[PDB]
Parts: structure tokens; C-alpha cells; sequence
């Protein structure tokens, strides 16, 4: 089936990192578009804070979502304003329900969803990218939309980013592309929260191994220049 | 007044070992993987304890507990990806390992060729349990496709496979069981690399010239530690490139799934360093000859010592021999590429080539060549 | 002709660059060692110092000079005679115990 | 040993995905490489519809 | 020359030896570090949550 | 190898060995009959099969 | 507000390999459409012309957000 | 199997340096460049040949997968 | 007395006790028969998972 291609993200570089600003745009975007409908629940608010927010603004966003706490005196199930040590609110409460609610289908989890696909980001941004009209002789079956990208060339989703479907604090144009752009980024950092960190440990090995390396060798060379450089001699009678 | 290096008991033993023990001259740095498979060992053993400590064994909590090593425990992603990574590289250094024993004719020690094909099955079976363990989905149906084989074996076969799988299907029974046969296998893998190392030093090791070496023989430890330390650093290095720049590089991404035991991904490969043998299980039709050939395909170095049938040891001066070494390996490269490709044209045919010509070579192509060998060189 | 297809594997084989002659490379099974035990002295002391030197090259991973290759026509044969009478006695015993 | 999905594929009844066999809405065999047909349970019919599989 | 005095003062004893190395370590700690964080920031410029966090 | 062990005393020792083997087989055979309670040989020794 | 995907989709189309997957899937269109019953469906010339356009537009694109 | 009874080694005569009085990289690429050279000369004939017929393989499996996998006029 | 027991359990302790752990397949072959256990099973009504709405 077609693939997706190699675009040039700002981390796919060997020592790139990730576009903070960038992961910034992706939460919010994820938060207004796709949070109706995917979970996100192995990433928590606390997660957010340092990376693309501050302490502050992620209270403040948890304060904003209302969840689901333990029951009280009376052992009765209610509602309490989010703090930071939440995860990110579940749209649906059973799997089953989900299913049941767009058209007989799930909507996978985000959390992962770069490291469980082939191709990667560049996959996801594709997908999102790449809704267009049937070719001449596919009968698509009704409620679904047709989108090359998606292994069965029918995806259950409905096109969920078209132009200004959001407003960007920073002022960027929320057009089609970027908001893609900023969502794939965010959702790469959602699915390695260690992509910073991992080229930056990489980085200080590289530049470390780099001497350690030639001077194991050099230890090994003059130990071994005893033998090396032995001579030897026969002398029968 | 002596030393208690050879003197006192356990440093007795170590100094025997690998402090004054009597190594080949020229021994070349393909011997280096020994130490290299070792030093991987008890890394394997170093970080598995350092993931036991935070992976829970229920189907409830697999998944979720190993996100939380790689999300929220403290360097934790670290110490994931380094064991997952250096599965692969235990088992690159296991396969160098067991093709040097294979080129330069170590095989004629018969006590250590054998505990290392010991080694070699507990080992697998081993890191099938392992990558079992996330209970991804690559974990869950490789898993269920890898025991469904033993239904296959005649009369027992399907009450052996519902004993492994405690139960109707790989579930909440077969993840702890697996997860508890992991944790204690690998000591038994020390315990009988521990006899091999016995085993080896009873005879001393062999060098790449295959002739004995008792004349020119050399202390191990002002050489050799060195040249193992530098094998080490060079181990470290691939290793270390591989979990900082690249850790799903060697994995699939589709493990990265919450096993849903009513959906199958679209397809179903086993680990890498598994492929070339998944490969010969797809070749055959009939099942139950399948997991013959796949038990066979390992089975095979036991019999190699017997098949050997030429004057010279080593594969130093058989060119015909090399050349046919290299069959092999090419060959076995190709059953990795093919295990991993659907069943489909002209995969299927290329399969059955490959693993035809796989035992071609072992059992019939290199002791006819040998046979040659020893004519071609008046005996 | 054969005689020319012998001399291009001894050349292929590459044990007369190591100055080895062709019975140094061979494997020492019980009957093997037991041959080299039987050797006169003098021809055991050139085997032990030629399979040494064999052993430094290869340690350093060099060869001798083209003109200290063993020649075909001067690959002598040592070993062959003390090797086929142990063999033969081996084979007297095993028809013995048969 | 995929499962396959529901009620739809070439003729209709099964596509198994992972090496494309056939199988029509009755668990026989019409397509692909497909051995043999689905296996069916030891089914046994209560009243009315509450069937006890096995 | 330097070396020759260098070792006669460090390496010349084992236990100096250790010392030397001690030291040289605690300080090549924050040498190495200080270093591959400025390469790492310098060929980041602008990406991470301290270029941007001034912004908030 | 079997050049070797094929001779006369050979087929002798054999000879000399088959009882004992044999029955050592059907010692393993009872043990394993026993241990795995294998119950299609069990079902026809009289008073054994009184337990099923 | 105008899509910079969009701006440079034309730009990646008007590509010489883009032009034959054009032409391409505009003669497999009459050939499905204009039979009264086929399966032949140019799933097939469709990704070839998608696989062009898209190779062609991941190297530009990027530098314009 | 320890040192002092090996074997009977006799009229052999070996001289060293101490690793202290001898570089540790002599002439690491005037030597060592042609050494490389003559090793991978000596083989290369022996070794290519089966990992050139892999590559051929794959290729060869690997388009005929792909245009295997297109459509068949009808 | 196990099976008086279990009735005493279920008639007055069970009002505001619970034993989690036991489940009324145990019962069987102990202090009630396999359809007794059934008829006690089925007395009783017991949350189940989601339909297909959830
Ligand atoms: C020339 C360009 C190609 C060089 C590599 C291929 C080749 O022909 O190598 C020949 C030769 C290795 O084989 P050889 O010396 O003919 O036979 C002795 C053994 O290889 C053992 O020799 P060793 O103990 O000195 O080990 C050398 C080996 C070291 O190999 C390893 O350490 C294991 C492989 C992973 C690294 O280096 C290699 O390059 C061989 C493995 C990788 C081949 C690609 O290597 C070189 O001539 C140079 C190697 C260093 C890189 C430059
Ligand atoms: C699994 C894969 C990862 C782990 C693999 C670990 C394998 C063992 C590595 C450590 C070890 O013990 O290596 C010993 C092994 C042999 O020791 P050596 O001191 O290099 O032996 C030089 C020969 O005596 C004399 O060699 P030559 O006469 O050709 O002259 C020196 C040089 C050729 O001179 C050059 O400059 C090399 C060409 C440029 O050739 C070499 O083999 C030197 C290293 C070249 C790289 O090391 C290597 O062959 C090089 C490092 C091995 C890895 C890279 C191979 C390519
Ligand atoms: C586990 C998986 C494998 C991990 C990688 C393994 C390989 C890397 C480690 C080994 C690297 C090479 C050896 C490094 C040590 C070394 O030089 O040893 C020889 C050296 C000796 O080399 P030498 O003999 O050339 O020098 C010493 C002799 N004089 C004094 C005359 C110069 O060992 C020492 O010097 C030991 C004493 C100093 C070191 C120990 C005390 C200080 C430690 C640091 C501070 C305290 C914490
Ligand atoms: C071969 C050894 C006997 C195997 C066997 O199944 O014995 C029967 C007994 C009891 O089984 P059984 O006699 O009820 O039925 C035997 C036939 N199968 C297993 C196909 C139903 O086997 C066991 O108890 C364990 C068998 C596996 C371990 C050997
Ligand atoms: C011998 C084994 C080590 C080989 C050499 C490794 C050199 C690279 C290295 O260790 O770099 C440092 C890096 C951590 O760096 P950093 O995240 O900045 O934390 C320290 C400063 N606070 O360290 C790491 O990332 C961890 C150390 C390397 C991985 C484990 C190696 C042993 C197993
Ligand atoms: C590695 C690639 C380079 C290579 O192997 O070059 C050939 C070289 C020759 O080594 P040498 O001992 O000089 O051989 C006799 C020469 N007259 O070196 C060798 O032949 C060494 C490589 C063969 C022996 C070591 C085992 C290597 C196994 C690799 C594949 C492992 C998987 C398949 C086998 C299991
Ligand atoms: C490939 C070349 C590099 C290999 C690794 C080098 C590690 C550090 C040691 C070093 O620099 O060695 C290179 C060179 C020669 O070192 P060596 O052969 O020991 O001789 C010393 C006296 N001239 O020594 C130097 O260049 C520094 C001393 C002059
Ligand atoms: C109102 C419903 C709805 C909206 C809005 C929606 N999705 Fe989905 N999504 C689905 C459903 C249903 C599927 C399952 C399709 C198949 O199965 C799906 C599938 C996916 C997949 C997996 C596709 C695959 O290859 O299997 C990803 C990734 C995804 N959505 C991300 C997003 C992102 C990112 C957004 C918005 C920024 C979004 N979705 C908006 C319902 C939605
Ligand atoms: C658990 C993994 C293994 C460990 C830790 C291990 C350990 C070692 C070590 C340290 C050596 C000495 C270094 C060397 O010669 O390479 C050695 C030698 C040897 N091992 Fe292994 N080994 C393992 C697996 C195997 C396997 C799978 C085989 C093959 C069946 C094998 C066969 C041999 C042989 C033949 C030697 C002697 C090599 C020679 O004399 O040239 N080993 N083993
Ligand atoms: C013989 C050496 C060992 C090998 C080859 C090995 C191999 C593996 C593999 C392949 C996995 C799956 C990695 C993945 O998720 O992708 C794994 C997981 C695991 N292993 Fe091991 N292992 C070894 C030793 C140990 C030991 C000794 C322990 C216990 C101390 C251990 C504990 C674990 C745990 C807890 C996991 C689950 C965590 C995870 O999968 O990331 N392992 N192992
Ligand atoms: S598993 Fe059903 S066809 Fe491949």
C-alpha cells in the first residue's frame, strides 16, 4: 500500500530535539480537537509542566477539566475540578462505549499511537493530511471516509482538521498543515517523553567514547607491543 | 609464604580461570565475543532485576506497569531499552559466537560444543519469555503462534500445550508463569556457562590456525583482560548507540499496543533473532514435520562434530570450505529476511530454497567437500 | 591435468605462507599425537618451531616473504610414515577386538 | 490462527488479514489459502436464544 | 620536560596515582558536562523549555 | 565408528546385553505407564483399573 | 487564509512524473467508469500519483511553517 | 594445564622490549594501510560471492513482490 | 452444618457482610449439589459488563 513519506521534522535529526514551542501547539490542538473523542491516559498534566508549560498554566488547564474522585462520606461517586497529578480526562467511559458512539469502532489511544504505527509521525501527519475523494469504482460503505494513508483505505474517522478549526495564543495561522504539524510533534513527544533527554545522554557518549575509545585501544597497544614486537630465533645443533 | 592469589581457595580458582591461565598466542578478536556474551549476561541479569522492581505480572497491569518504567520511574526508560536492546546484542554476539566455534573446528571439544548448544536453547527460550512479558500485541500472538506448535507433537502434544498456557489460551496464568520462568532461567544460563568455562579450560582454547598451541602460549590477564576490556568498550559502544539514537530500531512498533486478544495485527513476526528458524517452520506444510525441522534446525550442532571429515581442523587453509561457511551464513541472512515477509510469491519459494539448502550445506555439502579437501592434499 | 590443479590449491590454501609445512596443520586427534610423539628428535624441534612461528604471524597477522613460502615440490612429508604405522596398529587392535 | 474480521470480504463471510484466507458466513472455506473450514463448537440450544456454547 | 616532571610528582606512586585520578575526575565531571550541554544547547538554540520558558 | 563395532564378539556382547536392556525398557515402560497414570494401558490390569 | 499545503500541492503536481500518473489514472478513470459493471477501482494509479505528489511535497512544505 | 609443562619446546631463542621503550602505534598506516589491503584481497574472492548472490536475491524477491502485488489487466 | 451454615450466611449475615473470595462454585460438592448451586446462583442478581452500548 502507499507509505508514508520522509518529511523533515525539526527532530529528526540525530542530535535534534523536539520544537517545544511546537509541543506547546500540539496540547492545545489535541486538547480542542481530539479529546472529544481519544484518550490519552498514560501521560498525565504533571507530565506537561517544564516541557511546553509552566507550573502555573498546567494547574491552571487542569483546573479547567473536571474528573472523576473516590467517593466521599456518604460512598457516592462525584465530581472535583482536576490538579496536576491527574491524567489526561477519558471522553468515554468503556472502551465499549466509544465503539457504540462514532460508528461501531474505537478510537486508539494516542499515548503510543507514533510507536505503534509504521512510519511514525510521518504516518499520523499523513493520515491527517490525505482525506480526498474516492477514485473512480470504490462504493465506500456509509459513515466512513476514504483516506489512502490508512491501511484499508477506509477510515472510520471523519476529517477532523480543516482551516482555522482552532486559535493559536501565539498568533501562528492554525491553517490545515500547521495544526497537523504541531499536533504529529506533540504526539511524538506524547509517545517518547524521553526524546530530549535520550539525544542529549547520546550526544555526551558520542563525544565521550570518542576519547575513551582510542585510549582503550592505545592501553591494549602497549600491553600487547611486548609481543608485537618479539623476534624470534632458531638455532638447532 | 606464598601467594594467596594461588594459594587461597576461590582466588585459586580465579587464577586459574582467567588470571593465569594459558591462552593461545594468535588468538584473533573473534574469540573477544566470549567475554562479550558474559559481559552481556550479567547486564541482562543487572537490568531484568532493575525492571522486576517496578513490572507488576497481571494482564491488568503489564502493559500499563512497563509504561510507567519507561514514563515515570526515575531514568527508567534507560534500563528498559538497554535490556531490550541488549537482547539483541547477546544474541548477535551468540550467533558470532556460534560461527567461530563452527569456522575454526572448536566443535572437536565435545563437552563445551554441547553445553553451548545447551546454552544456545536456554537462551531462546529465555528471550521468547522476556519479549512475552510487555504483553504487547507483537508479545500476546507470537506467544500464542509459538506454543500452538507444540499441538502438533502426537498424543500429548495438545494437553502439553494446555499445561503451558495454564488454561484454554496464553492469559493471566501464562504471563506470571512466564514471567517467573524468566527470572530464574538466566541463573541457570550462569550455572551452565560456568561449566562450559570448566569444560573449556580442561582443554585450553583453540587457535584460528586450528593446530595445537602449548608452545606459544601466553598469560591471560596482561593481554587478554585488556583486549576484552577493549571488546567490552566496543560492545558498549554499538549498544549504547543503539538505545540513545535508535531504540525501536530492532523492535516493532506494533508491541506498542494493548494486547487485544479479539483483533491480530497485520502480521504476526517473532523477534529477529528468530526469524531464520521461523522461516524453516514455514517452509514445511505438515505442522507436525514444521516444528521438527524447527527443533532440528538447532539440533544441527550437535551433530556438526560428527560430520566433520577433514584431515585439517580449522577453516584457515580449506578455501573450498570457506566459500561453502559463507553459503551458510548468506543463507541463513536470507532466512532472516524471509521470516519476516508474508507468505506470499515468491517469498514461499525462496523459503523453501533457503531452508532446503540450509541442511544441504551442514550435512551433506561440507563433508563431501571436506572429502575433496583431504584429496586434494595427498591425504 | 590433476598434478596442476593440486599445486593451484596448495597455493590457494595458505599454509606455505606461514612457512608451515603440510603436515603441521594437521589435527591432533590420539593417533596424530601419539605420531608426533614418536618423532625423532630433530625433525620434532623444526615442527615445534615452525608451527611457533606460524602461530607469531598469524598472531600479528602478517606473512614471511614470497621467497620463505614452502614450495610445492619441497613440502616434504614427515609425518606421513610414523602416522600410517600408528594408524595401521590402531587398525590391528580394532580387527583384534573385533 | 488470524482471527478474521466480520461478515465481509471478497464473497463476504471472512478476510482473514494476516495471509489473505477466505472463508464464507459459514466458516467453509471459498478463497485464499484457507486449509480447511472453521471449526465449529459443541453448541448446545437452551429455550428461546440463550445458546450455551460448549 | 612536562611530562617527566609530572610523573615523577603524581604517577609515580600508586596512591598519588588515585588521588590524581579522583581529582581529575571531579573536575572533568563538570568540565565534560558544562561542554556537551553547551553543544547540545547551542545546536538546539531556540527548541528547548529554556530558550522559550522566558517567553511565559 | 560402526566399522569398528560391527564384528562377531560385537553381536555377541549384544546378544550377551538384550535381556537385560530389554527389560530395563520394560521397566521404563511400567515406571512411565505409573508416573503419567497413563490410563488406556491402566484400564486392562484388573485390580489398577478398579480406581477409575 | 490560504493552505501552504495547498500552495505547494499545484507546485508538486506540475511535476513531470506527477504529469504521467495524471494522465495515468485519467485514462483508468474512462476505463472504469465508462464500462456499465468492472471491479478494476484505480486504487492502484491513485497511489502512484499520491506516492509522487508526496515524496514531492515532503521536501518542500516543511520550510514554510 | 599450567605453566612449566605444556609441552618440550628446545633450541628456541626469543627477544622482547619492554612495552616502556617501544611505540605503541608503529607505523600504524605506513604498514598497516598495504596489510589491510593484502587481507582483504587474500578474502574477498571467498567471501563476496555469497553475500552478492543474497543481495541479487532480495532485489530480485523484492520487485517481483511488488509487481506481483499490482493489478492484472482483465 | 456447612450447609445449614451457608443458609444462616445468606438469610441474616449477608445483609451487611461479604466473603468476595467465595463464590458459589466452591459450594458445589461440599455442602450443596450442582443444580442446588445453579438455583442459589441464579436467585440472585449480579452487575455485568457493557452491552454493545456501553
Ligand atoms: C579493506 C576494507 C574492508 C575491511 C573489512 C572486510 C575485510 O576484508 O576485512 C579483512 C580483515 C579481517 O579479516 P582477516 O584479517 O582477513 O582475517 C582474520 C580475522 O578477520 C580476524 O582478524 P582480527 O582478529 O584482526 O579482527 C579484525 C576484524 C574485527 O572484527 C570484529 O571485531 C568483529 C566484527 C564486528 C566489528 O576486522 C574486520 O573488519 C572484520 C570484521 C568486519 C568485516 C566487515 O580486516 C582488515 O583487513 C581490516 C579490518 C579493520 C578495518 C579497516
Ligand atoms: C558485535 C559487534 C560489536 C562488538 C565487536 C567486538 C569485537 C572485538 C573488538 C575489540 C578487540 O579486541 O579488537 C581486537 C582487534 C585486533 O587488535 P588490533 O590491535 O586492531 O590488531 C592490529 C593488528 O595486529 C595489525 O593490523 P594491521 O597489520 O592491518 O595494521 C593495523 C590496522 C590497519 O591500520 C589502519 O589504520 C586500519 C585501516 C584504516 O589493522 C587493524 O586491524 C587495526 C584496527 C583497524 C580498525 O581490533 C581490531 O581489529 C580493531 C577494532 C575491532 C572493531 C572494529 C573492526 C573493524
Ligand atoms: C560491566 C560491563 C563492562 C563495562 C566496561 C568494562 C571496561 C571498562 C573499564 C576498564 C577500563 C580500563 C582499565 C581502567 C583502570 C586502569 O587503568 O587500571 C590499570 C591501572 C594501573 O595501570 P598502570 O600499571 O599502567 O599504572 C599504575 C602504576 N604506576 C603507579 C607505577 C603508574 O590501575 C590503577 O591505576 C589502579 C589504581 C587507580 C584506580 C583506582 C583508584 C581510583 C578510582 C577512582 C577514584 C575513586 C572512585
Ligand atoms: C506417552 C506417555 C503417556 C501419555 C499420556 O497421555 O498418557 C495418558 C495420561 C492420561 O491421559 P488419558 O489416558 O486420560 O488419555 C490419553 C490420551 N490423550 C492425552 C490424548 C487424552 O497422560 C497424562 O496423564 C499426561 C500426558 C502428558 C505427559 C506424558
Ligand atoms: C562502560 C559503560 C559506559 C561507557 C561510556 C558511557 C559514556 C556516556 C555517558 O555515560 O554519558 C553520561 C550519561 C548521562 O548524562 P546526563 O543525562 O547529562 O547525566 C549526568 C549529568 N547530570 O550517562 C548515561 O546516559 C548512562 C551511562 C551509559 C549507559 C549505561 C552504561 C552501563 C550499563
Ligand atoms: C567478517 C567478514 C570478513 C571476513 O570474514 O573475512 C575473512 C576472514 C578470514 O580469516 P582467516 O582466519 O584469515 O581465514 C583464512 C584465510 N586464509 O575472517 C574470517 O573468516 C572470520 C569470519 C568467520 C569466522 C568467525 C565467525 C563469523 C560468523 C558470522 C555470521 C554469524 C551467523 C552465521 C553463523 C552461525
Ligand atoms: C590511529 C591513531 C590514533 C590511535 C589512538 C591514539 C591514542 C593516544 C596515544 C597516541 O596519541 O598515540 C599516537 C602517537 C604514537 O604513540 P606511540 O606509538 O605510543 O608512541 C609514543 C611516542 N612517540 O602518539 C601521539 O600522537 C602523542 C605523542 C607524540
Ligand atoms: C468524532 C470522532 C473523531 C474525531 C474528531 C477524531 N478522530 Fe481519530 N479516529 C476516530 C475513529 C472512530 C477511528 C478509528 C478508525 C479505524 O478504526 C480513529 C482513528 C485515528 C487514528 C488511527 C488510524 C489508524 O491508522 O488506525 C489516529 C492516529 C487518530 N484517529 C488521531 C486523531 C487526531 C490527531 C485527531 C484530531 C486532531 C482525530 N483523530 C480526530 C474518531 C475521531
Ligand atoms: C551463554 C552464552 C555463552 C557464553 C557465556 C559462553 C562463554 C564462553 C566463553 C567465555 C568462551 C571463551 C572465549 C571464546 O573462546 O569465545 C567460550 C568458548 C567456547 N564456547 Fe562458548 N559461550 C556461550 C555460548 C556458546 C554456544 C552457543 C556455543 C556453541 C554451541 C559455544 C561454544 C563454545 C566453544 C566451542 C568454545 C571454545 C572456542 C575455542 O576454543 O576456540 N558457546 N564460551
Ligand atoms: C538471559 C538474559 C536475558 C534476556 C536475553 C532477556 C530478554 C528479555 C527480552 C527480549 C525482554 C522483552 C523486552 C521488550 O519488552 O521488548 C525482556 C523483558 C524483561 N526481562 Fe528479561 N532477559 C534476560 C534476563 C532477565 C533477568 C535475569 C530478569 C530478572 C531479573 C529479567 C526480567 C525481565 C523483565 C521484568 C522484563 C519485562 C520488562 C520489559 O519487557 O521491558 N530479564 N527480557
Ligand atoms: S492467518 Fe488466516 S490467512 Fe494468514
Amino acid at each position: 500500500e502507499l507509505h508514508a513519506p520522509s518529511y523533515p521534522w525539526s527532530h529528526r535529526g540525530l542530535l535534534s530535539s523536539l520544537d517545544h514551542t511546537s509541543i506547546r501547539r500540539g496540547f492545545q490542538v489535541y486538547k480542542q480537537v481530539c479529546s472529544s473523542c481519544h484518550s490519552m491516559d498514560y501521560v498525565a498534566y504533571r507530565h506537561l509542566v517544564g516541557v511546553c508549560y509552566t507550573e502555573e498554566e498546567a494547574k491552571a488547564l487542569a483546573e479547567e477539566v473536571e474528573v472523576q474522585d473516590g467517593p466521599n462520606e456518604d460512598g457516592e461517586m462525584f465530581m472535583r475540578p482536576g490538579k496536576l497529578s491527574d491524567y489526561f480526562p477519558k471522553p468515554y467511559p468503556n472502551p465499549e462505549a466509544a465503539r457504540a458512539a462514532n460508528n461501531g469502532a474505537l478510537p486508539p489511544d494516542l499515548s503510543y499511537i507514533v510507536r505503534a504505527r509504521h512510519g511514525g509521525e510521518d504516518y499520523v501527519f499523513s493520515l491527517l493530511t490525505g482525506y480526498c475523494e474516492p477514485p473512480t469504482g470504490v462504493s465506500l460503505r456509509e459513515g466512513l471516509y476514504f483516506n489512502p494513508y490508512f491501511p484499508g483505505q477506509a477510515i472510520a474517522m471523519a476529517p477532523p482538521i480543516y482551516n482555522e478549526v482552532l486559535e493559536f495564543d501565539d498568533g501562528t495561522p492554525a491553517t490545515m498543515s500547521q495544526v497537523a504539524k504541531d499536533v504529529c510533534t506533540f504526539l511524538r513527544w506524547a509517545s517518547e517523553p524521553e526524546h530530549d533527554h535520550r539525544k542529549r545522554m547520546g550526544l555526551k557518549m558520542l563525544m565521550m567514547m570518542g576519547l575513551l575509545l582510542p585510549l582503550v585501544y592505545a592501553m591494549k597497544r602497549h600491553k600487547w607491543s611486548v609481543l608485537k614486537s618479539r623476534k624470534l630465533a632458531y638455532r638447532p645443533p | 609464604m606464598t601467594n594467596i592469589r594461588k594459594s587461597h581457595p576461590l582466588m585459586k580458582i580465579i587464577n586459574n580461570a582467567f588470571i593465569d591461565l594459558p591462552a593461545p598466542s594468535n588468538i584473533s578478536s573473534w574469540w573477544n565475543f566470549g567475554s562479550l556474551l558474559g559481559i552481556c549476561l550479567i547486564l541482562q541479569i543487572l537490568t531484568g532485576l532493575f525492571l522486576a522492581m517496578h513490572y507488576t505480572s497481571d494482564t491488568t497491569t503489564a502493559f500499563s506497569s512497563v509504561t510507567h518504567i519507561c514514563r515515570d520511574v526515575n531514568y527508567g526508560w534507560v534500563i528498559r531499552y538497554l535490556h531490550a536492546n541488549g537482547a539483541s546484542m547477546f544474541f548477535i554476539c551468540l550467533f558470532i559466537h556460534v560461527g567461530r566455534g563452527l569456522y575454526y573446528g572448536s566443535y572437536m571439544f565435545l563437552e563445551t560444543w554441547n553445553i553451548g548448544v545447551v546454552l544456545l536453547f536456554t537462551v531462546m527460550a529465555t528471550a521468547f519469555m522476556g519479549y512475552v512479558l510487555p504483553w504487547g500485541q507483537m508479545s500476546f500472538w507470537g506467544a500464542t503462534v509459538i506454543t500452538n506448535l507444540l499441538s502438533a507433537i502426537p498424543y500429548i502434544g495438545t494437553d502439553l500445550v494446555e499445561w503451558i498456557w495454564g488454561g484454554f489460551s496464553v492469559d493471566k496464568a501464562t504471563l506470571t508463569r512466564f514471567f517467573a520462568f524468566h527470572f530464574i532461567l538466566p541463573f541457570i544460563i550462569t550455572a551452565l556457562a560456568a561449566v562450559h568455562l570448566l569444560f573449556l579450560h580442561e582443554t585450553g582454547s583453540n587457535n584460528p590456525t586450528g593446530i595445537s598451541s602449548d608452545m606459544d602460549k601466553i598469560p591471560f590477564h596482561p593481554y587478554y583482560t585488556i583486549k576484552d576490556i577493549l571488546g567490552a568498550l566496543f560492545m558498549m559502544l554499538i549498544l549504547l548507540i543503539l538505545v540513545l539514537f535508535s531504540p525501536d530500531l530492532l523492535g516493532d512498533p506494533d508491541n506498542y499496543t494493548p494486547a487485544n486478544p479479539l483483533n491480530t495485527p497485520p502480521h504476526i513476526k517473532p523477534e529477529w533473532y528468530f526469524l531464520f528458524a521461523y522461516a524453516i517452520l514455514r517452509s514445511i506444510p505438515n505442522k507436525l514435520g514444521g516444528v521438527l525441522a524447527l527443533v532440528a534446525s538447532i539440533l544441527i550442532l550437535i551433530l556438526m562434530p560428527m560430520l566433520h571429515t577433514s584431515k585439517q581442523r580449522s577453516m584457515m587453509f580449506r578455501p573450498l570450505s570457506q566459500c561453502l561457511f559463507w553459503m551458510l551464513v548468506a543463507d541463513l541472512i536470507t532466512l532472516t529476511w524471509i521470516g519476516g515477509q508474508p507468505v506470499e510469491h515468491p517469498f514461499i519459494i525462496i523459503g523453501q530454497l533457503a531452508s532446503i539448502l540450509y541442511f544441504l550445506i551442514i550435512l551433506v555439502l561440507m563433508p563431501i567437500t571436506s572429502i575433496i579437501e583431504n584429496n586434494l592434499l595427498k591425504w | 591435468w590433476l598434478e596442476g590443479i593440486r599445486k593451484w590449491y596448495y597455493n590457494a590454501a595458505g599454509f606455505n605462507k606461514l612457512g608451515l609445512m603440510r603436515d603441521d596443520t594437521i589435527y591432533e586427534d590420539d593417533d596424530v599425537k601419539e605420531a608426533i610423539r614418536r618423532l625423532p628428535e630433530n625433525l620434532y624441534n623444526d615442527r615445534v618451531f615452525r608451527i611457533k612461528r606460524a602461530l607469531d604471524l598469524t598472531m600479528r597477522q602478517q606473512i614471511l616473504p614470497k621467497e620463505q613460502w614452502t614450495k610445492y615440490e619441497e613440502d616434504k612429508f614427515y609425518l606421513e610414515p610414523y602416522l600410517k604405522e600408528v594408524i595401521r596398529e590402531r587398525k590391528e587392535r580394532e580387527e583384534w577386538a573385533k | 490462527g488470524c482471527v478474521p474480521i466480520a461478515n465481509a470480504g471478497d464473497f463476504g463471510g471472512y478476510y482473514c488479514p494476516c495471509h489473505g484466507s477466505h472463508y464464507d458466513a459459514s466458516g467453509r472455506i471459498r478463497k485464499g489459502p484457507a486449509p480447511l473450514n472453521l471449526e465449529v463448537p459443541t453448541y448446545e440450544f437452551t429455550s428461546d436464544d440463550l445458546v450455551i456454547v460448549g | 620536560t612536562l611530562t617527566a616532571r609530572l610523573y615523577s610528582l603524581l604517577f609515580r606512586r600508586t596512591s598519588t596515582f588515585a588521588l590524581t585520578i579522583a581529582v581529575g575526575a571531579l573536575f572533568f565531571e563538570r568540565a565534560f558536562d558544562q561542554g556537551a550541554d553547551a553543544i547540545y544547547e547551542h545546536i538546539n538554540q531556540g527548541k528547548l523549555w529554556k530558550h522559550i520558558k522566558h517567553k511565559y | 565408528m560402526l566399522s569398528r563395532f560391527l564384528g562377531p564378539r560385537y553381536r555377541e556382547l549384544a546378544r550377551n546385553w538384550i535381556p537385560t536392556a530389554s527389560m530395563w525398557g520394560a521397566v521404563g515402560a511400567v515406571g512411565l505407564v505409573w508416573a503419567t497414570d497413563w490410563r488406556l494401558i491402566l484400564d486392562w490390569v484388573p485390580y489398577i483399573n478398579g480406581k477409575f | 487564509l490560504v493552505d501552504p499545503l495547498t500552495t505547494v500541492r499545484e507546485q508538486c503536481e506540475q511535476i513531470e512524473k506527477c504529469i504521467k500518473a495524471r494522465e495515468r489514472l485519467e485514462l483508468c478513470d474512462q476505463r472504469v467508469s465508462s464500462r456499465s459493471q468492472t471491479e478494476e477501482d484505480c486504487t492502484e494509479e491513485l497511489f502512484d500519483f499520491l506516492h509522487a505528489r508526496d515524496h514531492c511535497v515532503a521536501h518542500k512544505l516543511f520550510n514554510s511553517l | 594445564r599450567e605453566f612449566g609443562h605444556l609441552t618440550r619446546m628446545r633450541h628456541v631463542i626469543t627477544y622482547s622490549l619492554s612495552p616502556f621503550e617501544q611505540r605503541a602505534f608503529p607505523h600504524y598506516f605506513t604498514k598497516g594501510i598495504p596489510n589491510v589491503l593484502r587481507r582483504t584481497r587474500a578474502c574477498i574472492l571467498r567471501v563476496a560471492p555469497p553475500f552478492v548472490v543474497f543481495y541479487l536475491v532480495y532485489t530480485w524477491g523484492t520487485q517481483e513482490f511488488e509487481k506481483s502485488k499490482r493489478k492484472n489487466p482483465a
